[PDB]
């Protein structure tokens, strides 16, 4: 069983760390508890293996490069909800491929909160745009609060990571 | 800030920051974790290097413990300082009573309470037929590996690489190994039984519910030794809320196990050793160990619980 270092990035308040929990324990985390540095730890199967994924939840307002250089795979999470915390994602993605000194840094952009449809300020289209952009980059709306598109982040991740 | 990392059995872990540096107490840093009241009951603060694990009490600086490190390993016990640096871990309160904790329904404190089981079982000290431990290898297939698939399970699945996840360690070889089918048979039965619901916290709850019932569940776990022509063997004395427990410490073996009020204990004066006499019987034994007096004032405190 291989093991997968993965890093959740984002601005605080996007949901990085709901999104690992709802991953990782099938809980949705209500309150906002800004995140110091967490850990997780989960078995799963992407592409008939098992893979033993070690999930880097970190904070948003805040050793960057440290994790940069060890992760493997990166989740750029914004929030739909929040403009800025879209604004902010170009230079986190600029950061890894500088501390990484690549273009080829497995990676997947994530707009979180798509359940607030409504409170919705980022478009998806500005999302999927975002991303070709980003050298044909892979691309989920996603809800930590109904389980959509959760799983698929980090599967995603794994796969990139394999290739 | 300074912070320091609460660790769990999994080796997962959530960084606290520490208000007052070393001089944080448990109380403040179990403040400091994602849990609410109807999670931090369950849980408090341990100090574990590789060969001594101590459960915190709220007013302790466990900071402070882990600078003592060295002293507290040559008080406790006789090991080699060098090869220990401890780790803080959250983990069950060895007071938590078996009947509060059916209690609980939380799927956070399930899930946590879970991975401490399951983490215990892998590693050989619970001992229970193999009826049971092939139940919980069951609950393991279907919680890490989902549904059971004719495609995917049914042969050539449970190598030693996966059945090492889900049978104790010291079972692995020699009795795993004609398990795999009946292991096989109860997952399948879990996958397709319509009334075993396959939500993670029932699943990990029904796991525990099979762990309640073996008899060193939730066992602090200390180390000394017993002479049995007069031969040393080193055990893992384990004090839980049911009563005690020796473990053979290479094989993990049950050499006994006792319930409250069925055996006594006496701390030698030296504070290095106690005699338990295990009534509605002849037998008597004694553990030479610099943890006697620790596993005394606990064998004191779990009995002092029953009513
Ligand atoms: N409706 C809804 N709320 C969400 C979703 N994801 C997160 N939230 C809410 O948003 C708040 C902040 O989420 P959180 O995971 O703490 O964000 P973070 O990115 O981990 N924050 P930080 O950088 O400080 O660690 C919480 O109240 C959480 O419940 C989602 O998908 N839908
Ligand atoms: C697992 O390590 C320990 C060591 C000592 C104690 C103790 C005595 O001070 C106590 O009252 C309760 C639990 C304990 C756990
Ligand atoms: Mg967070």
């Amino acid at each position: 069983m291989r093991e997968y270092k993965l890093v959740v990035l984002g601005s605080g308040g996007v949901g990085k760390s709901a999104l690992t929990v709802q991953f990782v324990q099938g809980i949705f985390v209500e309150k906002y508890d800004p995140t110091i540095e967490d850990s997780y730890r989960k078995q799963v199967e992407v592409d008939a293996q098992q893979c033993m994924l070690e999930i880097l939840d970190t904070a948003g307002t805040e050793m960057r490069d440290l994790y940069m250089k060890n992760g493997q795979g990166f989740a750029l999470v914004y929030s739909i909800t929040a403009q800025s915390t879209f604004n902010d994602l170009q230079d986190l993605r600029e950061q890894i491929l500088r501390v990484k000194d690549t273009d080829d840094v497995p990676m997947i952009l994530v707009g979180n909160k798509c359940d607030l449809e409504d409170e919705r300020v980022v478009g998806k289209e500005q999302g999927q745009n975002l991303a070709r952009q980003w050298n044909n980059c892979a691309f989920l709306e996603s809800s930590a609060k109904s389980k959509i598109n959760v799983n698929e982040i980090f599967y995603d991740l794994v796969r990139q990571i394999n290739r | 800030y300074e912070k320091v990392r609460i660790y769990r059995m999994d080796g997962s872990y959530r960084s606290v920051e520490l208000k007052h540096g070393n001089n944080t107490t448990v109380q403040q840093i179990m403040e400091g974790m994602r849990l609410s009241q109807e999670t931090q009951q369950y849980f408090t603060i341990w100090i574990c290097s590789e060969n001594l694990s101590l459960q915190l009490k709220p007013y302790h600086k466990p900071l402070q413990h882990v600078r003592d490190w060295p002293e507290i390993l040559a008080e406790l016990t006789n090991l080699d300082p060098q090869r220990e640096t401890p780790q803080l871990f959250l983990r069950r309160d060895v007071r938590l009573p078996l009947e509060v904790e059916k209690q609980i329904e939380d799927p956070l404190a399930i899930l946590i309470l879970f991975d401490e089981a399951r983490y215990n079982l892998l590693k050989g000290f619970y001992t229970a037929p193999d009826a049971k431990l092939i139940t919980l290898a069951s609950l393991l297939l279907q919680i890490v590996y989902g549904n059971y698939e004719s495609k995917k399970h049914k042969q050539g699945f449970l190598n030693e690489e996966n059945l090492k996840s889900i049978v104790p360690v010291t079972k692995l070889k020699s009795k795993a190994p004609h398990w795999t089918n009946r292991i096989l048979h109860e997952y399948k039965n879990l996958s397709t039984s319509e009334g075993v619901s396959k939500e993670m916290h029932h699943l990990q709850r029904m796991f525990l519910q099979n762990c309640w019932e073996i008899p060193t569940y939730g066992a602090a776990f200390f180390t000394g030794q017993i002479f049995t022509n007069h031969k040393v063997i080193p055990v893992y004395v384990g004090v839980n809320i049911k009563g005690l427990h020796l473990l053979n410490m290479e094989t993990k073996a049950l050499l006994i196990s006792l319930k409250y009020g069925c055996f006594m204990w006496q701390l030698g004066d030296t504070d290095t050793c106690f005699q338990i006499h295990s009534m509605e019987n002849k037998m008597s034994f004694i553990v030479h160990t610099k943890q006697a007096g620790l596993v005394v004032k606990l064998l004191m405190k779990l009995n002092g619980q029953l009513m």
